[PDB]
């Protein structure tokens, strides 16, 4: 009964927090799902893409047809063969071969839906608009965080489209290194806070030392920059030098780390060039 | 680690349940001073 | 690869599945946030 008792604004203000930490929860648990679903259907369509390639492969004769297929399956770059093999959102609309796994994907699609917006929700969007209706609040930001939480529970597709580019999937046998990766980034966005001081530049050379020498780096580009501390190291860069824009540059040696570590994330991949180029000017 | 715990619609009380998303490992110094203090 | 694989489905479905819903609930939520309520006083939408 703690939602219906008469809070005061604060404590209201504390249980939207709780309120949106468990709808973030929520969130997590329906991208886990959506992981797991996905690791079982792209296998079963890359098993039986390569089997349809394969078999295509094998026929006797060589003609328009058979090109258009051999396009069709090799020349194409992978996302692009996963949005063709994904072309068949509405009905019957350019399918691939399999129907079942159609069948099996929309299935999906509408229990999601039905996991997502389209009894939690529904009782936190009544508790708001009752508090809203007893008498007018008077802290702007309980209002910005009332109306922020009553919009994700009307629109929990949102989340989904904010959360999936950020979602990765990494193999078991790196787990360790994935862990220590997060440390790191976790303790130089800790860092970030702080203010400067060459324990602090020495501990964040530290960290830039171990991001490099761990083989996730490498591997995974595109996970590099989902996680996207270039940014982190962009704010780090601004912060160290902008002082030194104007006049008395400090900590060289740590510009000078934070411009190896740009140009090592801009070499590794191409993407990530494109990423780094925006911020040229 | 599926959506619905049971055929039924029934979400289930949110936070409960399989969790497998890498997050930072709990650890607490006993008071280098590397972590915060330990707590019962 | 396996992992390869999934991150493509996961950012393609993303993108084909996910960002086509067109779910109309704005008349809805605008008339509920509207309505006075019972007790006058600033109603949430003016708010």
């Amino acid at each position: 009964g703690l939602l219906q008792m008469k809070l005061p604004e604060p404590v209201k203000l504390q249980m939207c927090l709780l309120l949106q930490y468990l709808c973030d929860c929520q969130v997590r648990h329906r991208i886990e799902a959506i992981v797991a679903f996905s690791d079982d259907f792209v296998a079963k369509l890359q098993d039986n893409q390569r089997f349809r390639y394969n078999e295509v492969m094998q026929a006797l004769n060589m003609s328009a047809a058979l090109t258009a297929r051999k396009t069709r399956e090799f020349r194409s770059p992978p996302q692009e063969q996963i949005n063709m093999l994904l072309n068949f959102k509405d009905d019957k609309s350019e399918c691939p071969c399999p129907e079942e796994i159609r069948d099996q994907l929309l299935d999906f699609h509408e229990d999601l839906m039905t996991h997502c917006g389209i009894s939690l929700q529904q009782l936190i969007s009544e508790t708001m608009v009752r508090w809203a209706q007893e008498s007018v609040i008077e802290d702007p930001e309980l209002v910005r965080a009332m109306f922020v939480l009553l919009h994700r529970q009307y629109d929990g597709i949102g989340g989904l489209v904010r959360a999936l580019p950020k979602t990765y999937t990494i193999n078991g046998v790196s787990v360790e290194d994935t862990i220590n990766l997060l440390a790191s980034l976790g303790q130089i966005r800790s860092l970030l806070s702080v203010r400067m001081g060459k324990e602090e530049e020495k501990l964040m050379i530290r960290g830039l030392g171990d991001i490099m020498n761990n083989k996730v780096f490498y591997q995974h580009p595109n996970l590099m920059r989902a996680l996207g501390m270039h940014e982190t190291v962009m704010e780090v860069m601004v912060n160290v030098l902008g002082g030194g824009e104007s006049k008395e540059i400090t900590f060289p040696k740590m510009v000078a780390n934070c411009c190896r570590f740009l140009c090592y994330f801009c070499r590794i991949s191409r993407q990530n060039q494109k990423a780094m180029f925006d911020h040229l000017s | 680690i599926t959506l619905f715990p049971d055929e039924n619609k029934k979400h289930g009380l949110p936070g409960i349940g399989l969790s497998t998303s890498l997050r930072p490992r709990m650890r607490f110094s006993s008071p280098c001073y590397q972590y915060s203090p330990e707590f019962p | 690869p396996r992992h390869r694989a999934v991150n493509l489905f996961l950012q393609g479905y993303e993108k084909s599945w996910i960002e086509t819903e067109e779910h109309y609930f704005e008349d809805k939520l605008i008339e509920d946030l509207a309505k006075p309520g019972a007790e006058k006083r600033v109603d949430p939408l003016h708010q």
